[PDB]
């Protein structure tokens, strides 16, 4: 955590180029029963990170038999759930 | 009362509306602690009507502000009354007078302190007689839904059930009127459609010794909140045209 | 009193037919009521009434270790002469204002329904007033008499109650000498 | 960086001094 | 020593430096468990804090002396 | 979706205690430190003790002087009622009070109302006499009101000092003190301000969302906010560690809140800092203002 | 909380409504009875504290002393706006305080309120005690006067008693000092605003910080003489030879 | 403005906190009082200490291919704990 | 309609009455004001008014 | 009837199979009544296997055995055979009943009396009878007790050589061999069911 | 009838003139009875020689 | 008591040592009740052999389990110990005393309810426990009965051998053997009266 | 006190 100083600066581009993860598609969020979300939108877990434990949106892949799977069906990754709030 | 006035008060605890009054002069007619029943007189009386006004009266009820309300005759049977005359008091008022306060005893000098910047004192007695003590009402709600999964149930049945506060309550999870009670008493059974999750090896051993088993629904009861007692008194229940009526609806 | 208890009323809120007064009225119509008991430290009675007219303590169902202290100490009022009542009460004996409150605040001993609860003055005293004048010896005329006025409930023989203060008096300075 | 944690931020200071 | 915090002062010349000692102090008794050397007349570890700064016993020097020692004698021992 | 919904409505009552606001009618406010026994009363040479005590310092700035009008009436008035309600007791005659009041009645200067008592029948006597046996009841008019020589021609009548102030001995020691004191009646008044309804503690509970703060309102079990002048206090005292944890124990380090629970149920009085979660929750939406702010660790 | 004052207390003390400290200093109750292990587990020590059990209240006043706390009015406009002071509790919900730091908060008891926070670490108990203890902040850091002022009543009883009507009774007679002079009051028997002839026996450090001591007459009130008593220890009786403004109580 | 009112119902509790953690110590210093033969297998066989779900044939050839012996065994266990020996510490958290 | 309710339930004057008290209410129909729309505001206006 | 005013009284729960509904030890003051299943009754041994005492259908009352005395700690574990609701009570609630209402206390009385009288032939059964005859009255009685489907040609029940060994008390493929004995005597046929003949 | 005593605290016992004194519990009403008659007849009767 | 009443109707007869009282197959209609004396409950096979189910003292009832169902027999001999002080009563006249007065049944439930808790135990203690448990908590307990005599570290019991074989239903040259086992054991100090230590 | 007590001795009677 510890740190000396702070430093303002322009963001350049390949400064967004080094803090990314996914260009961003289709804005929707859900479907109107499922709650759930949507993907490259807004809510899209895929990029930001996961909502539940270890949970593709349709639920193929699960259990840490897949661990880095990232889902077929919809794109959907396998981690924790706290590094949304830093991505 | 005050014994000090202005003169006014009269037309003040008339002009509320709060108030009974003699919409017409007569003869006190029957009488009971939540109505009252006059015979109007004959001329005030109109020929097609009876002349026989009643007043079914507001008692405890809701202030805005959370406060008790009641109606109470001021007055006798079998008497002559010329009309505009009240006929029941209200919460603060008297004889168609104001009563916010009560009048008492007073010395002007200090007390080791007990005064010391606009501050009071008091004795006991008046705590022995009570006067100045008042009332409340609180209320609270509790919905029936309908979820993804299915409807919120309303029963008496329950798990994990400290008896305690179930003794109070009937078949379908009510309590019975008269009741007293305190925060975190149990007075509604209402329970949810649920789904049902996993745990870690730990509690799995714990339960596996114990072995308890099988529920897929979940609490939504409505209980009392912590850091207040008081008393049950009235209740009601609203239910769909088209859902049917439950047992005690 | 400590307690009462009636057909037809769950709560104290609650009303009834054929009545001026609500519950509340009445009861305190009650806590100024004055008994003598002789043997016992806590007592049950009745009471039981039909009819028009205004009720009383001469209607009471009375035992006869007591000794009631008004007939006409008035309680209540009957508006219907079909309406009818019937309650029986607890009285006890003790000291102060430990006014029951206290009690179920100690007790939560979980009681039916229809046990009105009614809170506790004891004492019976009302007012007193002392005086010091000049009781007289031939010599010693810087003696002085404490003349004292009195005002109470019923309920008390003075003379006793002053032995009582006395004796108790005494038995405290015990601590005084005995107990240095 | 007085006070109370005066002497704990002259502390840091002197450690910079020091690196 | 209780509602005053005057002679701590006169011996050390702060309230900081006092303050700051006495916190260090009483969280080796607090946590580490160290006994006392004034008598301890039932009251919170403030107190004691206060009373052993007040004498001329504790000091963040002698704090200092003291865990140095004791740690030295540490490495030593565990060879 | 709603199927259907009960409600219910309970009945509390509240009784008096200190703290519970007291008022009259002249700007008489006050606040209750202490409720006391009976004995401790001073009282009179009749041994009737008083009912409330008073600090006479501030009138001579505040002046709300009609209060002591009123007192000299409340002590006046309630007198006749009690000739009255002796005559009752001692159960005297219609006649006697018939003088006696009528007397009464027309007794001030210029009165504009007149009345007569022939005109009324007996138990209307009866019944008044019985609803004035507490004390007859007067009407002040604001501006013309009465004054102070039918103050003073009415205790009179009572039979008390004009002067309305009286010797008076100790609750606690029975003796006279220096000098005499007024005493009489006024009509007052109990409040909505009440403690009961208005104090409140957290110990620990909810939070915020988006910054894990704690929340406001005791309906919530609120935390109490400080002001950030309350801060510049201990920035004149230097109070660094107490800044330290009211910064960010109590409020934002989640890791520090549940450091210092499990410490303290150890026993374990001593202190870990995280970094505010605000800091960061800024950092964040300034690049999303588009710059790169960074932090030149060490 | 509503804020009531306590006539009777020290300066160190603040009244405290108990419940308050019980919601405030649970988890230290908590290790102490895992500690003593009566509630050997957490949720045993919920429903105990749910019983009310005597323990917990002896165990409470065992914690809360020595466990300064802090005081807080709205506005705290300057530093004195807020206070550090020793707990002591009370059987009601009404804070009783110290009544002379009115003026500090400028407050007055007629609805005001007051909120508190907690010196959770030793520090922060040690900061408060060294610091917010009401011994160290008497005078004003803007200018030199006490703060402490005594206000109202205080000082016009003070007015009473030390002064000096030719009215009342008892006029030249001699006294030893000021202790038989309260068996004539407190038997009631002199006029306590009377000059009268007694002895004094005064202090001086006139040495180095030695107090020098010796007796003699004045011809002085009865209150002026009773009043001496209270002196510790250096003074003249000239100071104490007036009605005393406020400004002399000051001085 | 509406937003502060709101709660934030996913994250966590000390109290909990320190529930679950008063919880696993008395588990694992119960552990400590039982066969050294089963207590490998009673860690192992739900996962306990590791990030692991072993149950069945691998144990089988790691100690010994029988497998319903094992359930006895589960038998025995109870017995030998349940019998009040060690579940008073349990109970207290049987209102869990 | 809507409009009606809006007016009776989100203007500044639809409120909620004061029967703690019959003065306060009766006294709370004759207050008089000059606020909300074609009215004024605190920040904006002064002392003279 | 006389069960329909009881449970107006009554709170029901429902307890699902394994839930050991009561425990040994803890004191006693709230009786129960089945209102819907069957339950068992379980005792340990403090070093090895417990033994079924007796099944309870519905129409039952438990917790009774407490509700006389105080400071009365339970006897037995209680475990559920499947869904079970339970119309329980305090025992001031039947203090209260009691003092109200008779005719359970006849039918409470009328199961006490046979359960002690079948408990007395058990208690005979385990000294004299070999387990042949054991078995043979734990077969007449069950063929006594309405669970069965009342096979149209024979008696059947679907029994698997376990809980006739917990009922009469033995190991268990013993109980094969005998069984298969008896097979040979023709007495009963049987596949994981077992037809009584 | 439920009365209470007081014990005897301590004698705090400066000198053998100047002494204090400690004593406890009373139910509540009496510590100021106490102190006042014992006050008045302690400083107002005691034979001696003068 | 309600004994002097019904004895002025009496009903009370005086048996002497092993007249039979009740044998088994006979007609249900009159309970009795003790006045004094003890007697054992006993039964026994076709080919001879007996058991004693137990044995009852003064105080109690007998032949309670025939009033519930009309037209039952009786279920076990009731044999005679000593000299017997002996109630008799019809089951007509007892349901008539049932609808005057149950306050009866509040004595007589309890000990009912422990008959339950000990038979529990006969059966639970036949399966889980040899002969060792078996007169060990025989003889435990035998210590506790009235008519025990102190022995200073210790209680005696001179019931000498033959009654024990029926209180627990065994043999007495196994008790035998199992005393003298139990002498080697430390546990008893025997010589015909045993001193439970 | 033992003043006071011989000044009551007339009532306690
Ligand atoms: N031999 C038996 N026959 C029938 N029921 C029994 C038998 N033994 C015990 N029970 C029941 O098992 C229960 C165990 O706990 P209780 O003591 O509450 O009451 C007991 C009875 O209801
Ligand atoms: N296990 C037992 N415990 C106590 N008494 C019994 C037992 N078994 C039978 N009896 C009694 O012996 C009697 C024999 O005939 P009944 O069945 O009519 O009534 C019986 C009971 O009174
Ligand atoms: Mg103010
Ligand atoms: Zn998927």
């Amino acid at each position: 955590e510890e740190f000396d100083a702070i430093k303002i600066a322009l963001a350049s581009p390949d400064m967004i180029r080094s803090w990314s993860f996914g260009e961003v598609k289709k804005p929707e969020t859900i479907n109107y029963r499922t709650f759930k979300p949507e993907r490259d939108g807004l809510f899209c877990a895929r990029i930001f990170g996961p909502v539940k434990d270890y949970e593709c949106l349709c639920g193929k892949y699960k259990r840490l038999k897949h661990r880095g799977v990232i889902c077929e069906k919809c794109g959907v990754e396998v981690t924790q759930t706290k590094v949304r709030r830093e991505r | 009362k005050p014994l000090v006035g202005t003169g006014m008060e009269r037309a003040v605890a008339v002009d509320s509306g709060v108030t009974a009054v003699a919409k017409r002069g007569g003869v006190v007619q029957y009488v009971d602690a939540s109505r009252i029943v006059i015979k109007v007189n004959e001329d005030e009386m109109y020929p097609g009507e009876a002349g026989i006004d009643i007043y079914n009266l507001t008692k405890y009820t809701r202030s805005n502000q959370n406060t008790c309300i009641n109606q109470m005759p001021c007055v006798s049977l079998g008497e002559p009354v010329e009309r505009g005359d009240v006929l029941a008091d209200g919460p603060s008022t008297d004889l168609g007078e104001l009563a916010l306060g009560q009048n008492m005893r007073v010395a002007f000098m200090p007390w080791n302190g007990y005064n010391f910047e606009d501050s009071i004192l008091v004795s006991e007695r008046v705590v022995q007689e009570d006067r100045f003590t008042t009332i409340h009402i609180q209320e609270l709600a509790c919905v029936s839904r309908d979820t993804k999964l299915g409807p919120e149930e309303i029963t008496a049945d329950i798990p994990n059930v400290g008896e305690a506060a179930l003794s109070k309550l009937d078949e379908s999870g009510i309590v019975y009127i008269g009741a007293e009670v305190t925060g975190g008493d149990i007075l509604v059974g209402k329970v949810t459609p649920k789904g049902e999750t996993q745990l870690t090896p730990e509690e799995k051993l714990l339960r596996a010794i114990f072995g308890e088993k099988a529920s897929d629904v979940k609490d939504s009861s409505l209980r009392v909140p912590n850091g207040v007692s008081g008393t049950v008194i009235d209740v009601q229940v609203f239910t769909r045209d088209g859902v049917e009526k439950d047992k005690r609806a | 009193v400590t307690e009462v208890e009636i057909d037809g009323v769950l709560h104290e809120y609650s009303t009834k037919e054929g009545v001026q007064e609500d519950i509340l009225e009445i009861l305190l119509n009650l806590k100024g009521l004055a008994v003598r008991v002789q043997g016992k430290d806590e007592v049950i009675l009745t009471l039981n009434k039909s009819g028009i007219g205004p009720v009383t303590a001469a209607d009471i169902t009375h035992d006869g270790d007591v000794e009631i202290v008004k007939p006409q100490h008035v309680i209540c009022h009957l508006t219907d002469e079909n309406a009818s009542i019937s309650m029986r009460i607890k009285v006890q004996r003790g000291r102060g204002y430990v006014p029951a409150s206290t009690r179920i605040h100690s007790e939560e001993d979980e009681r039916p329904i229809g046990r009105l609860l009614v809170d506790a003055c004891y004492s019976p005293v009302e007012r007193i007033a002392y005086n010091v004048e000049a009781a007289r010896v031939e010599q010693r005329t810087d003696l002085d008499k404490l003349v004292i006025e009195m005002e109470t409930n019923g309920t008390i023989d003075p003379e006793e109650a002053i032995r009582r203060a006395a004796t108790i008096l005494a038995e405290q300075l015990e601590a005084f000498v005995d107990l240095r | 960086p007085a006070g109370t944690g005066y002497a704990y931020h002259q502390d840091r200071m002197r450690r910079r001094a020091a690196g | 020593a209780r509602v005053t915090v005057q002679d701590a002062v006169e011996k050390i010349g702060n309230r900081f430096d006092l303050v700051l000692v006495a916190a260090r102090r009483a969280r080796q008794m607090q946590v580490g468990g160290k006994d006392p050397l004034v008598p301890e007349e039932n009251d919170k570890t403030t107190v004691i804090a206060l009373r052993e700064i007040e004498e001329g016993l504790i000091n963040n020097q002698i704090l200092d002396v003291r865990e140095r020692q004791e740690q030295q004698e540490q490495e030593a021992a565990e060879l | 979706g709603v199927l259907k919904i009960v409600k219910v409505y309970l009945a509390v009552k509240r009784r008096i205690q200190p703290g519970d606001k007291m008022a009259g009618r002249h700007g008489n406010k006050g606040v209750i430190s202490k409720i006391n026994p009976i004995e401790d009363m001073p009282y009179d040479e009749n041994g009737t003790p008083v009912d409330i005590v008073l600090n006479p310092l501030g009138v001579p700035s505040r002046m709300n002087i009609g209060q002591i009008l009123e007192t000299h009436l409340g002590m006046a008035a309630k007198g006749i009622g009690d000739k009255i309600n002796a005559m009752l007791k001692q159960q005297q005659e219609v006649a006697k009070l018939r003088e006696f009041i009528q007397r009464a009645y027309d007794l001030g200067a210029d009165v504009r109302q007149k009345v007569d008592l022939s005109t009324f029948s007996d138990e209307e006597v009866m019944r008044l006499a019985e609803n004035l046996r507490k004390g007859m009841p007067i009407a002040t008019p604001v501006f013309d009101g009465a004054k102070e020589a039918e103050i003073k021609e009415l205790l009179k009548l009572g039979d008390l000092p004009t002067s309305g102030q009286i010797r008076l001995y100790d609750g606690r020691t029975g003796e006279q003190f220096e000098r005499p004191v007024t005493v009489g009646y006024m009509y007052m008044l109990k409040l909505n301000h009440l403690v009961d309804d208005k104090m409140h503690a957290r110990s620990t509970g909810s939070y915020s969302l988006v910054t894990q703060q704690p929340l406001g309102g005791k309906a919530q079990f609120g935390g109490q906010r400080f002001g950030e002048m309350e801060v510049w206090a201990l920035e004149a005292y230097g109070a660094a560690y107490t800044l330290q944890e009211m910064l960010t124990v109590k409020s934002d380090d989640v890791n520090g809140r549940t450091k210092m629970y499990k410490n303290i149920v150890d026993g374990n009085h001593q202190m870990e800092p995280g970094m505010p979660e605000s800091f960061n929750v800024l950092l964040k939406e300034i690049r999303s203002l588009g710059i790169n702010i960074e932090l030149e660790d060490e | 909380s509503v804020i009531t004052v306590g006539p009777y207390l020290r300066l160190h003390q603040c009244g405290l409504p108990k419940k308050m400290a019980l919601e405030l200093f649970k988890p230290f109750i908590y290790g102490k009875l895992e500690l003593r292990g009566l509630a050997t587990t957490i949720k045993a020590a919920k429903k105990m504290v749910e019983r009310e059990e005597a323990v917990v209240w002896d165990i409470l006043d065992e914690v809360i002393r020595e466990h300064p706390v802090l005081l807080n009015r709205a506005p705290t406009l300057h530093r004195l706006g807020i206070q550090a002071f020793e707990p002591v509790l009370i059987e009601g919900k009404a804070i009783q305080l110290h009544p002379l730091v009115c003026a500090a908060y400028n407050a007055d008891f007629d609805g005001d309120q007051m909120a508190v926070h907690v010196p959770l670490t030793l520090e922060a108990q040690l900061e408060a005690r060294a610091l917010m203890m009401s011994t160290n902040n008497i005078l004003s850091p803007a200018n030199g006067e006490p703060i402490i002022v005594p206000s109202q009543d205080v000082v016009l009883g003070l007015y009473y008693m030390t002064r000096d009507c030719v009215n009342a009774k008892g006029e030249g007679m001699v006294l030893t000092g000021p202790k038989e002079a309260e068996r004539l009051y407190r038997s009631g028997l002199a006029s306590l605003h009377a000059r009268v002839k007694v002895r004094i026996t005064e202090y001086e450090k006139d040495a180095n910080g030695e107090l020098v001591a010796k007796t003699s007459l004045k011809d002085t009130t009865v209150g002026r003489a009773i009043l001496w008593m209270i002196v510790p220890k250096g003074l003249p009786y000239s100071i104490v030879n007036q009605a005393l403004g406020k400004k002399a109580i000051s001085k | 403005h509406l937003g502060d009112f709101i709660e934030d119902t996913t994250l966590e509790l000390p109290l909990d906190s320190a529930t679950t953690e008063s919880l696993r110590a008395a588990t694992h210093d119960v552990l400590a009082g039982l066969t050294a033969r089963e207590a490998k297998v009673l860690r192992m066989r739900f996962g306990i200490d590791m990030n692991t779900d072993y149950t069945l044939e691998e144990v089988g050839k790691q100690f010994d291919v029988t497998r319903e012996r094992i359930r006895q065994i589960e038998a025995k266990a109870l017995r030998k704990l349940r019998h009040p020996s060690r579940s008073e510490v349990l109970r207290s958290f049987l209102d869990d | 309609s809507a409009a009606v309710k809006e007016f009776f339930g989100s203007s500044q004057l639809s409120q909620f009455m004061d029967q703690n008290n019959p003065l306060s209410e009766i006294t709370h129909k004759r207050r008089i004001s000059a606020l909300g729309p074609g009215g004024l505001t605190r920040e904006r206006a002064g002392f003279e008014v | 009837p006389t069960l329909e005013w009881f449970l107006s009284h009554c709170h029901i729960h429902k307890y699902p199979s394994k839930s050991t509904l009561i425990h040994q030890g803890e004191k006693a003051e709230t009786l129960y009544y089945i209102v819907k299943g069957s339950v068992a009754v379980l005792i340990k041994d403090e070093e090895g296997k417990e033994m079924i005492l007796s099944y309870l259908n519905q129409g039952d009352f438990i917790g009774e055995l407490g509700l006389f005395e105080e400071g009365q700690e339970r006897s037995a574990w209680v475990r559920a055979k499947t869904a079970c609701e339970v119309a329980e009570i305090s025992y001031k609630k039947f203090r209260q009943l009691i003092q109200v209402n008779p005719d359970i206390l006849m039918r409470l009385s009328a199961q006490m009396a046979r359960r002690l009288q079948v408990t007395s032939e058990k208690v005979g059964n385990l000294a004299f009878l070999d387990v042949t005859g054991r078995i043979a009255q734990t077969l007449l009685n069950l063929a006594k007790q309405p669970d069965a489907m009342t096979h149209p040609d024979g008696m059947q029940i679907k029994i698997t050589r376990q809980e006739i060994g917990q009922i009469v008390g033995c190991s268990r493929e013993t109980v094969g061999r005998i069984l298969k004995m008896l097979e040979d005597q023709n007495l009963i046929s049987a596949h994981g069911k077992t037809i009584v003949v | 009838t439920e009365f209470l005593k007081p014990r005897l605290v301590d004698i705090e016992q400066v000198s053998s003139t100047h002494a204090k004194v400690t004593l406890e519990p009373l139910e509540r009403g009496f510590g100021h009875t106490l102190g006042n008659a014992l006050r008045r007849i302690l400083l107002s009767s005691m034979p001696g020689c003068a």
